[PDB]
């Protein structure tokens, strides 16, 4: 488990870290429109790792 | 609305349902009589 | 998402994508390989079952990134399957 | 640090340029994929 | 063997694991993986990748 778990924790986290440099931007709305790109995949890997 | 996402839901049922046909009793009328036990001795 | 909402990128969308996300593929995978490390060796008497597990994932993570991020599909794929026709 | 400077090199060159290099070819690396299945 | 001598397998197992089973399970495991990679994707190209 541990593996396929920090894996899922790593994406969300570091995908913010790009947006805070790729378009220099800390805020809440970087977090928000980062899972504009990420959320779509998140609930599909959920349904096939299943 | 959108085709795919719905069609995928319908193909779960293509399995699941048909899978139960390969895995659930095919037999007659179900149980109905209130179930009873029978003792039986014999003095020859 | 790039091919869509943004622009086509016939081959410059698949390219533009890993141009911004090789990071998490090798951040996860490297962190995974190392978490599996204590089972493959290190321990070797409490549970020999640990060897049976971790041996067949270091194997299939070495060859699930150094390959998938590269050489053989996961780039290559979408090219011919999505494009090349319809 | 080097560390960072390092990472942005491989990623940008090196990998992503040699990714334009792979994508250019195709019939060779498919012949390699099927050889992998063998 | 001679007459009045049959056999029966005591008794190991009733159906094994990398034998028979592994197939049927892996089989369906593909069948879904494709389906749900389409419930969020829309094509006939994405899933193959």
């Amino acid at each position: 488990a541990i593996g396929l778990l920090v894996d899922d924790a790593i994406v969300v986290v570091e995908n913010v870290e790009r947006v805070m440099a790729e378009e220099g931007l800390p805020p809440k709305e970087a977090t928000r429109k980062s899972m504009g790109q990420i959320q779509g995949a998140l609930v599909g890997i959920a349904m096939v790792l299943s | 609305d959108r085709p795919i996402f719905a069609w995928v839901i319908a193909i779960i049922i293509m399995l699941a349902g048909g899978l139960a046909i390969l895995k659930l009793p095919v037999a007659q009328y179900p149980t109905i009589a209130p179930p009873a036990v029978t003792i039986s001795a014999s003095y020859p | 998402d790039l091919m869509d909402k943004e622009g086509k990128g016939l081959i410059e969308a698949t390219l533009d994508a890993v141009r911004m996300r090789l990071r998490p593929i090798l951040m996860t995978s490297l962190a995974f390989i190392l978490g599996v490390m204590p089972l493959v060796i290190s321990t070797g008497a409490g549970s020999g079952a640990q060897n049976a597990v971790g041996t067949g994932v270091m194997g299939g993570m070495v060859t699930a990134t150094v390959l998938a991020i590269f050489f053989v599909p996961v780039f290559f794929v979408v090219v011919r399957r999505r494009f090349s026709r319809k | 640090f080097g560390w960072f400077n390092r990472m942005f090199e491989k990623s940008t060159h090196h990998y992503t340029d040699s990714v334009g290099g792979i994508l250019r070819s195709t019939g060779r690396y498919l012949v390699l994929y099927l050889i992998i299945v063998v | 063997l001679p007459t009045g001598v049959g056999y029966d397998w005591t008794g190991s197992y009733q159906e094994r694991l990398s034998g028979n089973q592994a197939p049927s399970l892996y089989a369906i495991s593909l069948i879904v993986v494709f389906l749900c990679l389409a419930a969020l994707y829309e094509s006939w190209s994405i899933p193959f990748s």
